[PDB]
């Protein structure tokens, strides 16, 4: 449920994680030091571990004489990017301070600490349908750093279920939406704004940035309560739209919220009813308005089980 | 706890009110039903309806709550309309009304008035009520008139916060107004604006919230919104996604209304409207009845338009 | 202590306050149907009953062949008011709907209701002394009205304690400050603001009028709590002003406070701490704005016991 | 829990604090010493004096209170201000200090700091302190200065308003001053102005009083005033009784001082200052002691004019 622990390299996280994965049970159709392509009962996915960064791509059918971004139904070639480009997550190419990991039958969420300070996290699962009945859901997220020094969370950045980024090449996560408007099945939404696509989702990635478009930024900004120091966790809506841009709510993430770090530190424990949960920061701790040089107070909480 | 019919006049709708409260078989049963403190007709009409005020009070759900409202009927007959106005306080006290003057003033924390617009005449009704709030909605023509009041559910043990007192309605009950109006500040629930929905800070302070910003109103209430609505605050676009929402293969979701305020001294997320959602407009409408998790939710626009951001539904149970 | 009745005429309320003292051992020096001269161990004070209303005066000396308004050392001489008029209580015909009377052996408090929602009060005593050194402290104070129908409570109206009055001959209540400013020992101070006298004094009693000159009138405006519907007592401090304008605080109104009305009724009770509190409005209540055609909310909480 | 001495400088100054919070007779004896959470110095001096941040605990008379304080010392040797800054909250989290940045951000609802101004030079002081409250005053040679904060003293039961937390300054402690400002805003405790005292309302919300209003503090503490020294709101004239107050043969009579809060929404009466009075400057005037009822006061006046308004006394014990 919950692991922790160290690793030097990006293969030792991925040697690890697939270690904890075959034990709970996840059905690993190829693996490799540095490639998989695997699946569960609800999608396939496809990962590749380069020097500094992972290479991350949807999959909807196997291929073992196709690379590893040349599956059938893959994101590269069935997204509306012209570049036709995986999703990627930036990564450093040193020791890695720490990494904590949440594995279950349906999703895996990681957050690593490459350094006092830096996070890196990594969602890989299926959105909760909620008997909302629609084929796919999967969604495989990326963390993507603009330039080290200057403004880490520039304009430019892409981030988890980010609702506003410039990129013309790579996208930091992406979602699937089969058979949207009468196209064919195969279909992977990014998460884009600016594009002016027929097609595209929107998320609360950013968390309150000054130009993010969603209507729970307010309820994130609120998260944190004056009167008794208590924190909420607030559902993580997906938001598509349509061709003829009428949006549809689509779900919520599984066991994922988002709230202010303002009063809490790194990791620190607040049990709401029954249930516990784990916060962390997305990349770096800032003050309130340090939107350019870190993550500000945004902290990703995990229902730890 | 809920009803549907219709009421020959605003008289007629006043006492089928309080019978609804004081006598459905839920209320009864549960012993949930309120307990009527104070009933008078203090004015002498003239050229206008006789006034009839009522004030009631609360035990809620638990039996351990002390909460207390307020309601008047006031009309004209050469204005023609009859509005009936809404309050709410914490105390009662009869002999705390002046010589003349008014009683509404003897509550205790009182507050601005809220009011519903109606008129003598045939009127469908639909009532919801619990132990604690209560929702009124009129099917007006092809407008909906809707107001109401009670608690909310904060995220926080009620032993620190008991009276999360909310009162809400269409217009600000400070001033007499014709049902017939067509400004912009006449709205529903969900879209307050100038004085249409007034809560209770913990520190006993009467908060309003409006979703869009006013000159007229004090500078104070514009830091407080409601965010789900309010989603203007931070898109930097007229056109976003909440006033483009729409079902999912013919299912509606149902968006949670939130308070939350944002001024320089601190945050604090308040609470939630218990049984009040927002909903789309296309391919649906009032009178509509949808069904999610075998509860059923009925479907309300406000009177100024019927577009996307002025539409929600209330749960029926 | 407490006491209740009805009196159709004023000599009625005459005879029962009387009657009262002389039960609880207050020393009449002489008494009659209309006139006493009255005293105890504090100071002096002589009263005569009108056709619809009271005069009042102090005293120092005592001389049985000199009128009520005779006596030595008499406030009517002794004042700097040219008129050279006594303390004045005005009522109704007589009829009165009841009367509430306070009694103890230094002090004597009345509240008549002389009508539905009209009341008079009258007040007999000494401020509490607080280990401040002075001679005198006796206060006599009684309700006048301007003009019925019109603004009742006008600029020209005085009230008990009054900080803001305006009328040439009559004052509704005096203060005794002796040896004030190497004068001679019989001195009678009114409650008067613009007559520029040298020696005068000042009080609480308008309660939260507009123009009502005392650094308390917050405190009586602030009384009511709005969190908790909680009422408190503030203590009535007068203040004497010197030769030269230099104020000097003299003390405090045994078992008096001036508390608001918004939210309570006549004679509602609210203990605060192991003693109770009566509380009767001062004329006639009315809105909060209502300051000419009523009294607004002022509110005398009194100690019962 | 009084101590008179002189301290060699600012940093000795907080260390003599310290140890007299800690390991004072009275405080040790009863059990109400506070507790420190946190002491480091994260900054690097450049041509600036060395930067001391302390947060510290007190548990109360009962000592079931949950209070935490900081203090910081921030100085600038080529400016030569050694100010010492003050702010006051709920909760503290050493992890929650952001890589760089600060800490005081880190406490649950963080307040803005108010602050004291001295130099690095023996300096004479004067230290109050009890379970719920401290004081400091410092007479700067023809200049006094004084600060501080705690519990009000609410007139409700403390079960549902146990946190009336209040901080209080000579300045706001968002700027960086020299102790020889000339500006109208540097001033004492009895009269804050320009966010120079700040009260925890009972919802959380840290509501500034000022004496006088003023066009760069916001429009909603215009309201909100110490009543004893703010007459002027009623008044028809500048000159008043308090402005003339003089002591009464030999007796010098102590007012205490007021939280009081006039808004459109309500009113509200909040609590009193503990230990600090008004007392005239007439005959009298700082380093004078007065006895009433075998407690002896102390006699301080504002930094900026020893005025009858700019002038009070503190309760020593």
């Amino acid at each position: 449920a919950y692991f922790t622990g160290t690793a030097n390299n990006p293969a030792d996280l991925l040697a690890k994680v697939r270690v904890h994965a075959e034990s709970l049970g996840w059905v690993t159709d190829r693996a490799s030091a540095s490639e998989w392509l695997c699946h569960n009962a609800d999608g396939y996915w496809s990962f590749n571990a380069g020097a500094n960064q992972f290479q991350m791509a949807g999959n909807t059918g196997f291929d073992n004489s196709l690379a590893w971004n040349a599956q059938p139904g893959n994101s590269v070639q069935n997204n509306p990017y012209s570049s036709k480009g995986p999703t990627v997550a930036q990564l450093s190419g040193g020791p890695f301070t720490r990494y904590h990991l949440f594995a279950t039958a349906a999703y895996l969420h990681l957050h690593v600490e490459i350094a006092a300070g830096q996070f890196r996290p990594v969602m890989i699962g299926s959105l909760n349908k909620r008997g909302v009945g629609y084929t796919g859901g999967q969604y495989v997220c990326g963390s993507f750093i603009y330039t080290p020094g200057q403004a880490l969370t520039n304009n430019w950045s892409s981030h988890p279920f980010d609702g506003y980024h410039i990129q013309y090449s790579n996208s930091s996560c992406m979602l699937r939406l089969d058979g949207l408007d009468g196209g064919p099945s195969p279909e992977w939404l990014p998460f884009d704004y600016t594009t002016n696509v027929p097609r595209r989702v929107v998320g609360p990635g950013r968390g309150n940035y000054s130009s993010q478009y969603h209507p729970d930024v307010g309820l994130i900004d609120a998260s944190a309560n004056e009167l008794n120091s208590s924190t909420t966790t607030v559902p993580c809506a997906i938001y598509a739209f349509g061709a003829q841009q009428r949006s549809r709510y689509v779900g919520e993430v599984p066991d994922f919220g988002i709230c202010n770090m303002a009063f809490l530190a790194p990791g620190d424990p607040l049990v709401v009813g029954s249930d516990t949960w784990r916060v962390y920061p997305l990349l770096q701790r800032g003050t309130a308005t340090d939107f350019d040089s870190t993550s500000a107070w945004v902290g990703y909480c995990f229902r730890v089980v | 706890a809920t009803e549907f019919g219709t009421a020959v006049n605003h008289a007629d709708l006043v006492e089928r009110l309080v019978q609804f409260l004081t006598a459905s078989p839920d209320l009864v049963a549960a012993g949930q039903a309120y307990e009527k403190v104070f009933d008078n007709t203090i004015p002498a009409s003239g050229t206008a309806i006789a006034v009839r005020q009522v004030t009631l009070r609360a035990p809620g759900l638990g039996g351990t709550d002390a909460i207390y409202m307020g309601i008047q009927s006031y009309g004209d007959t050469a204005l023609d309309y009859y509005n009936l106005r809404l309050m709410g306080g914490t105390a009662f006290n009869p002999g705390a009304i002046p010589p003349g003057g008014d009683y509404w003033t003897a509550f205790a924390n009182y507050s601005p008035r809220v009011q519903l617009l109606a008129w003598n005449q045939p009127m469908p009704y639909w009532f919801f009520a619990n132990g604690r709030r209560f929702w009124i909605v009129v099917k007006v023509s092809t407008i909906y008139e809707s107001a109401g009041a009670g608690f909310i559910l904060p995220p926080c043990p009620p032993s620190q916060y008991p009276y999360p007192l909310a009162v809400v309605g269409s217009y600000r009950g400070d001033v007499a107004t014709r049902w017939s109006d067509v400004s912009d500040r006449h709205r529903g629930i969900s879209s307050p604006y100038e004085r249409s929905c007034y809560l209770r800070d913990p520190a006993g302070r009467w908060l309003g919230f409006t979703v869009d910003g006013g000159a007229a109103n004090e500078s104070d209430y514009n830091n407080r919104t409601l965010l789900p609505l309010g989603c203007g605050r931070y898109a930097g676009s007229s056109d976003t996604v909440v006033k483009q929402l729409r079902d999912s293969f013919g299912k509606f979701p149902l968006k949670a209304l939130q308070f939350v305020t944002r001024e320089t001294e601190g945050r604090r997320y308040l609470g939630d409207f218990d049984g009040a959602f927002y909903v789309p407009t296309l391919n649906s409408g009032a009178e509509d009845v949808i069904v999610e998790d075998g509860v059923d939710h009925v479907v309300f626009q406000t009177a100024w338009r019927s577009g996307n951001p002025w539409l929600y539904a209330i749960r029926k149970d």
